[PDB]
């Protein structure tokens, strides 16, 4: 369980919520979400449902997507590197550090060789529920 | 060459509108909010143009934006909304109100319009020279509207238009903004949540129990703000919300962008941002937080990957993170993001003349941004430093050129 | 269709909006000049 | 989504048709459902009906809020409301009385009233519908309309004195004093077997104090009813109302009332041999307003 409460008890707790053990089984839907963190920049408590990174299919239109816009990203860099400023930057092409990673690029290569053979706002409510309405629910 | 089912709406709104046919033409809709919807037009007649022209950026020719908010809008609201951005004109970040004027019910507001590029554009493969002045021309404009002595609580790349090609932003959205009241009339007494009204039997505790049939009222404050980006303070509904939650949003920002992951913080109600922030940091320092500010928490039985983990300090999460991309390989050659890996893979221990150089400015630059942030990351309100404070940073040695 | 939501003007919540904007006590709030007074007022101060 | 079982009522959904109803409610609409629109007023069907009074409720402090169902009626929005409070009187009631409740303590929030909540919120709010259709006597009420808003007229021949109707018991245990206070529910009452204490265990130890129990009021009504119709050969039928709390001690020998209600069946005990009901269930009516 999580239980939040007022160390006073004069106000009502803010978050009271214990789950029970059986509807844990599954680690894919805790009800609590899990820092389980997928690929491709996504939230980190949420993963790649229904995706997965080495799908080739997948592979290829991100490597589509990223050769396209390779010269943006170029642009970007050269706008932006090192003097702090854009105007002040105003008068050395580029400055690749290596790295051991894998990339998209990389990793395209190996399988190429693999493969080579609503509204927002709400009505105010109130915080007591009568017991009637706990008999209901 | 423009989506004509936009331009439905566009006529639509046009003779909705009858005191603007000749006061201005509808370009395009550019803007779209959860309050409102925002239009470009152009300005017809040119005493607006004349009007505020230095605030108006001369890149490219000079439009007007348009704010056309939804009915359903609070009139006291649209007041408030009006009357902050009246009061904080000509401040060159934040926008201010050039026109105002309604039709019955609806009401229009004439801002000046601000060429701006996407935030989903650029998150990726922005350069630690872009965080740095982003977020250096971000925390002027805070500056300037803690300054004025409001609160502005939704605090979101959405809510700031930054410009690449000028490499400047400013705020626009002021929508849910608070104007902070007088907060009253040592620290462990400022904000124990005993303020306003309620101010100045034992052996029973409920310390592992709820009530079968409850019989007691819940916090009422403020919870306007974003899913996400919302800070510690708001989200246990700790009474006396500062300015310094706006702080924490631009941390939460800032740490979005290192690491490349926009939704950072999917948080689909409080308990999820609660639960969030625990595995981030860990159930002590939270539970910490709360008895700061006079509010028991607990939580038992759940599994943490880190159990209290990630107290080295956010260098191992953006790490792990990157890690998992590694060895991936989402990111492109040129990401930006891998002279961060390098950074974090040095650090953590786990010609060639101007490559020395290079690496050792980013060397410092990353140092900076990982010791503001955790220098904004700190659940403590009164401990957390103020704006000005942050621009004080070492890291912002770019302001000393005045 | 997903025009569902909360008119805090009308202090009531809609399935549709294009209708709640007709409705009747939205059409005759529309109406009324005496809620947006106070708009109205820093509306003049601009000119 | 989410309708109860047994009914056709979803909570959600009719506490937004409550809300929707009480919020744009004006008097022209029911002129216009008693095609009395000729008789419309500028000043009164402008106004909003019932959130002014939940407003002079708040100021002067009652309880009780008392609804005409032919207004439910009148609001396009909260027409099958009106069919789902007829049908389900219990369910239908609480959802208002909460609804009550809600709008309460939102008006006074919005508004940002200088009147403290604490009242509001702890007060428990009750609505008492009228004017809920016809009357339809009581010969021709059969056994599938129990449990249905009916509405009554005829003259208070008898009024039994207050009968007090236990809610909690309060049994205490002779070995440690285990006091446990049980509160009564659908009108069952459970006995603890043994001590309700795990360290003290002793079955004969409790001993109801009959005394120290707190009870509600219950007066039961002898009405004889004078309907509007009467069958051929028809004599004048009596029946049991049965009021609860506030309205005890209220309608007096002699009155010519009218009074609406859940009419209800209870099995009748054969005293013969105890603990052995009847199969002919005894009706009788709750009552809900008075007029
Ligand atoms: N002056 C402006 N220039 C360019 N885009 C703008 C401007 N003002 C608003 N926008 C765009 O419109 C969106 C919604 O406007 P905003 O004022 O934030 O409305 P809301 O209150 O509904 O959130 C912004 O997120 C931004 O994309
Ligand atoms: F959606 Be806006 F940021 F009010
Ligand atoms: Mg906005
Ligand atoms: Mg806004
Ligand atoms: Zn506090
Ligand atoms: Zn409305
Ligand atoms: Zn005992």
């Amino acid at each position: 369980h999580v239980y939040l409460y007022d160390l006073w008890q004069t106000w009502a707790p803010i978050i009271t919520l214990e789950w029970k053990p059986q509807e844990l089984t599954n680690l894919d839907e805790l009800p609590y979400p899990i820092l389980k963190i997928g690929s491709f920049g996504r939230c980190p408590f949420i993963g790649d449902r229904n995706y997965d990174e080495s799908s080739y299919k997948r592979v290829v239109k991100r490597y589509s997507r990223d050769k396209a816009n390779k010269k943006y990203a170029l642009q970007l860099r050269a706008l932006f590197q090192y003097h702090a400023d854009t105007l002040l930057n105003t008068s050395k092409n580029l400055i690749f550090i290596p790295h051991t990673c894998n990339d998209s690029t990389k990793s395209f290569k190996k399988w190429m060789q693999e493969k080579a053979k609503g509204n927002g706002l709400g009505p105010t409510r109130a915080s007591v529920m009568s017991k009637n309405m706990k008999s209901l629910s | 060459d423009i989506p004509p089912e936009i331009k439905e709406e566009m006529i639509q709104l046009y003779h909705d509108l009858p005191g603007i046919e000749n006061e201005y033409k509808l370009i395009d809709k550019i803007g779209e909010g959860t309050f409102s919807s925002v239009y470009k037009a152009k300005d017809i007649t040119g005493k607006i143009t004349k009007k505020f022209a230095s605030h108006f950026w001369n890149y490219g020719s000079n439009y007007v934006a348009l704010k056309k908010i939804y009915v359903t809008s609070s009139p006291q609201r649209i007041y408030n909304e009006l009357n902050l951005l009246y009061i904080m004109t000509g401040s060159s970040r934040v926008a201010p109100l050039c026109d105002a004027k309604r039709v019955r019910d609806q009401v229009i507001a004439v801002l000046p319009y601000y060429p701006h590029e996407e935030f989903r554009t650029f998150y990726r493969d922005l350069p630690i020279k872009g965080i740095k002045k982003y977020i250096w021309e971000l925390l002027r404009a805070l500056k300037f509207v803690h300054s004025k002595g409001i609160i502005h609580r939704d605090i979101k790349p959405t809510n700031f238009l930054f410009n690449l090609e000028l490499g400047r932003g400013v705020l626009v959205d002021f929508g849910l903004a608070e104007a902070q009241m007088d907060y009253k009339s040592n620290h462990e007494q400022f904000c124990p949540c005993i303020m306003r009204n309620q101010y100045s039997v034992n052996g029973v505790d409920l310390t592992k129990g709820y009530p079968k049939n409850e019989t007691r009222r819940i916090k009422r404050a403020n919870r306007a703000g974003t899913r996400g980006f919302r800070a510690p303070e708001v989200l246990m509904k700790c009474g006396a919300q500062s300015t310094k939650i706006d702080i924490w949003s631009v941390g939460v920002i800032l740490l979005s962008l290192l690491g490349r992951r926009f939704p950072m913080f999917q948080s689909l109600d409080d308990a999820d941002s609660l639960l969030e922030l625990c595995t981030i940091f860990g159930w002590k320092e939270l539970r910490k937080c709360a008895a700061l500010h006079g509010l028991g928490f607990e939580a038992s039985g759940l599994i943490w990957d880190k159990p209290n983990g990630y107290s080295n300090g956010l260098k191992e999460f953006v790490y792990d993170l990157l890690n998992k991309e590694c060895t991936i390989g989402t990111f492109p050659e040129y990401s930006v993001a891998f002279e961060t890996f390098g950074f974090l893979q040095q650090e953590l221990h786990d010609d060639a003349y101007e490559l020395k150089k290079y690496q050792e400015e980013i060397w410092s630059d990353h140092y900076w941004c990982f010791q503001v942030l955790e220098q904004c990351f700190e659940m403590d309100p009164q401990k957390r430093s103020s704006a000005e404070d942050l621009l004080k940073t070492p890291f912002f040695n770019e302001l000393n050129e005045n | 269709v997903k025009n569902s939501g909360y008119c805090e003007n009308c202090r009531v919540k809609y399935e549709s909006l294009e209708q709640h904007i007709v409705s009747e006590k939205h059409l005759s709030f529309a109406e009324n000049d005496l809620n947006f007074e106070a708009i109205d007022s820093l509306i003049e101060n601009l000119r | 989504l989410r309708i109860i079982w047994g009914t056709n009522v979803s909570i959600q959904e009719c506490t937004t048709n409550f809300r929707n109803f009480l919020m744009s409610f004006k008097y022209k609409f029911r002129k216009i459902l008693d095609e009395r629109e000729e008789f419309i007023n500028n000043t009164t069907d402008e106004e909003l009906y019932y959130i002014k009074q939940l407003n002079e409720m708040r100021e002067l402090g009652t309880s009780n809020l008392n609804l005409d169902a032919r207004n439910l009626l009148a609001y396009k929005q909260t027409e099958d409301l009106y069919h789902q409070l007829l049908n389900y009187p219990q369910e239908v009631i609480s959802i208002m009385d909460q609804t009550i409740k809600d709008c309460m303590v939102s008006l006074i929030v919005d508004n940002n009233l200088d009147y403290d909540l604490d009242e509001i919120e702890t007060k428990f709010y009750k609505v008492r519908p009228y004017n809920v259709g016809s009357c339809k006597g009581m010969r021709e009420l059969n056994p599938n309309d129990i449990d249905k808003l009916i509405n009554l007229k005829g003259l208070v021949l008898r009024s039994t004195p207050v009968i007090p109707d236990m809610k909690v018991a309060f049994f205490k245990c002779n070995v440690c004093d285990h006091t446990m206070a049980v509160e009564i529910d659908r009108g069952v009452i459970q006995e603890p077997a043994r001590c309700e204490r795990i360290d003290c265990n002793e079955p004969n130890s409790m001993s109801l104090i009959h005394n120290r129990c707190s009870f509600a009021d219950k007066q039961v009504i002898k009405l004889q009813e004078t309907p509007d119709f009467v069958p051929d050969g028809q004599t004048p039928h009596s029946i049991s109302l049965c009021v609860y709390d506030e309205l005890v001690d209220s309608c007096r020998a002699g009155d010519r009332i009218e009074v609406t209600g859940t009419f209800r069946s209870i099995p009748i005990r054969a005293n013969s041999r105890q603990r052995v009901l009847k199969s002919l269930y005894k009706t009788y009516v709750d009552v809900v307003h008075v007029k």
